[PDB]
């Protein structure tokens, strides 16, 4: 499994560019900030319902026990 | 003789300017034969993106007619005289040149004259080479050598018309049409920008009187071309189906001048050519030629030193299987840190006799003696005798090479253009790394 012999591809052309010649940061947040915002978009209607709800469950057990170790009119 | 006298006794090529411009140049020698040619200093590289591949359709329409000789009369005067006539268009340069007897100089030059001044550009004749174009288009996709060479012009000069192809887009092709090509004749034939060479057995003093009778009625007396930018690419055509693997590598050369051409040149021989059906292989001096004759890496590997007036391409292009392009990618860089890290004394004076057989051996034959005329006057100036050639490369040692090969290739961005199976072909930044050693 080296290159050479990895698969057969025909008919694709790849153009690049020297890392000399081309910036690093090239608009880092003219499209960094509205990918950000897309990704995080199609992604947290999946992601934060499971920890919102550990959250709800985390404060009412901690208030459970809080007031389970008060006293007890009698 | 001891070389020297040799080259001092070299015939002398006269050079002369008409009125109009036309700077026509001989080398009177004793040959019975002669050659006598225009050179123009038209191509692609002065071609926009619309007229693109116009230089190519008005050379393949330049032999069929002309307004004084209609069609094939044209040829006829070619062949009863025995004359061979022959065309050819680079990227920055165009020649129409007919190899014929000395005794028929005086028809030649006439016939010069109505190829390149009264041209006839038939629209049925349009259309039949454009079709012919067109099948010429896809016979030039056959070979991986000049479709791997304009892959590298297309990815080292991309945005300048440098990049663009000799022939010319296929779409161009197909939508050129009558007025865009007496437009481009009309405005890059011009009379400054003609080079009248002749050689084998021709007078100077006749060959000036044949010009000043034929092709006076000339221009009188703009696209002056604008400085291509050199940007360090690659493009990578993957297709396994093909046979074997076309790279080539290329820096930013030197131009036509640039006297560090001489030093270049013989760097260049240093490394050499080679392919499969050679002669000594594994012992020739060759460091890379060696190894690659040793481990059967390549089929074939050339270094070329493409060199346009501003600017130009200076590397190596190998054709090797498709589990080798690594290997010899690594040695061809190998040889090139060699060279500009240390040269050594021997391999500079093999170089400069090396180099000394190509400027010698290449000038002979009354063709290439023209053609070295012509363009030696549309691209230096002047024709650069042998002896200053000599002079040139024996001023060339160790030190110079070190230096020369050190400005262009050490640290220096390349272009690669590859074909073929080239999974093998290392990545853009593996192959940057190359240019440069840790150890030096
Ligand atoms: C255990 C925890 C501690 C150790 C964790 C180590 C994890 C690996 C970190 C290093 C690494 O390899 O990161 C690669 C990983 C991806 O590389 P990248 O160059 O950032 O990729 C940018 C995208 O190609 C393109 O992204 P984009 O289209 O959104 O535009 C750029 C940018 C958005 O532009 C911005 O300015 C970001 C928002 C402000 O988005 C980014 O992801 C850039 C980094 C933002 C921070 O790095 C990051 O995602 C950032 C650093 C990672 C840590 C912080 C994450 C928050
Ligand atoms: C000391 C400064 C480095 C030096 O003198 O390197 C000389 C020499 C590299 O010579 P060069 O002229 O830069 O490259 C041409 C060679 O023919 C090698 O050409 P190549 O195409 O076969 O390999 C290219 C590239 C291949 O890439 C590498 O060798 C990978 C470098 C390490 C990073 C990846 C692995 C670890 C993650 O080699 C290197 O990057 C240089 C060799 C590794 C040096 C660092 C070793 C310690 C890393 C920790 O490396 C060594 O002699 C290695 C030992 C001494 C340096 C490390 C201590
Ligand atoms: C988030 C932004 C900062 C990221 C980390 C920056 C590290 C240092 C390099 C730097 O300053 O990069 C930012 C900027 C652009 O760098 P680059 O995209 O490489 O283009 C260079 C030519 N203008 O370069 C500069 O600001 C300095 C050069 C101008
Ligand atoms: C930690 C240092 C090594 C990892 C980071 C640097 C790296 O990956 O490569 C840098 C250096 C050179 O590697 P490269 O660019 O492949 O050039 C090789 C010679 N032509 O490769 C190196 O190993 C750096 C030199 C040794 C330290």
């Amino acid at each position: 499994r080296e290159f050479g012999h990895l698969t057969r591809m025909r008919h694709v052309i790849t153009y690049s560019l020297s890392p000399f010649e081309q910036r690093a940061f090239p608009h880092y947040f003219t499209k960094g900030i509205p990918n950000v915002l897309r990704r995080t978009r199609a992604c947290i209607l999946r992601v934060a319902p499971p920890f919102v709800v550990f959250y709800l469950v985390y404060t009412w057990g901690t208030q459970e026990f809080e007031k389970s170790k008060r006293k007890n009119p009698a | 003789a001891t070389y020297a006298q040799a080259l001092q006794s070299v015939p002398e090529t006269q050079v002369s300017q008409l009125d109009n411009g036309l700077r026509v140049a001989s080398e009177q020698s004793s040959q019975p034969t002669c050659t006598v040619g225009v050179w123009i200093d038209a191509g692609s590289r002065y071609e926009n993106e619309k007229n693109n591949g116009a230089g190519y359709f008005v050379e393949h329409l330049a032999f069929k007619g002309t307004k004084n000789r209609p069609g094939s009369a044209l040829e006829k005067e070619v062949e009863s005289m025995g004359a061979h006539l022959n065309a050819y268009s680079t990227r920055e340069h165009t020649a129409y040149y007919i190899k014929a007897l000395s005794k028929d100089l005086p028809k030649a030059v006439e016939l010069l004259a109505d190829i390149v001044q009264n041209c006839s550009l038939e629209d049925s004749q349009i259309e039949k080479e454009r079709d012919v174009i067109l099948q010429e288009l896809q016979e030039n996709d056959s070979s991986m050598r000049d479709v791997v060479f304009d892959y590298l012009h297309a990815t080292a000069f991309q945005g300048t018309p440098l990049a663009q192809s000799v022939e010319g887009p296929s779409e161009n092709v197909r939508k050129l049409s009558r007025a865009d090509l007496t437009e481009y004749v009309s405005q890059h034939y011009k009379a400054p920008r003609m080079v009248l060479a002749a050689a084998g057995g021709v007078e100077h003093r006749q060959l000036l009187d044949l010009a000043q009778k034929h092709f006076s009625s000339l221009s009188g007396t703009v696209p002056a071309f604008t400085p291509c930018r050199f940007t360090g690419s690659e493009i990578r055509h993957r297709d396994d189906a093909l046979p074997l693997a076309h790279v080539a590598i290329a820096v930013e050369g030197p131009g036509w001048a640039n006297p560090d051409n001489v030093p270049l040149q013989v760097a260049n021989a240093i490394i050499g050519h080679y392919d499969s059906t050679y002669g000594g292989g594994t012992h020739m001096s060759s460091t890379l030629a060696s190894v690659a004759a040793t481990r059967k890496l390549c089929q074939s590997f050339q270094t070329f030193n493409i060199c346009y007036a501003e600017t130009g391409l200076l590397g190596a292009h190998f054709v090797c299987d498709n589990m080798s392009i690594d290997d010899m990618m690594f040695f061809l860089q190998g040889q090139w840190m060699r060279l500009c890290t240390s040269a050594t004394e021997s391999e500079v004076v093999r170089g400069k006799n090396i180099l000394r057989n190509a400027l010698v051996s290449h000038l002979d034959g009354t063709t290439p003696v023209c053609e070295d005329i012509g363009r030696s006057l549309l691209t230096y100036g002047r024709r650069i005798p042998l002896a200053e050639w000599e002079s040139r490369i024996a001023e060339v040692d160790a030190s110079v090479v070190r230096e020369v090969c050190s400005k262009y290739f050490y640290d220096q961005c390349p272009a690669v253009a590859g074909l073929g199976p080239i999974e093998q072909l290392p990545d853009y930044n593996r192959i940057r790394s190359g240019m440069f050693w840790l150890r030096f």
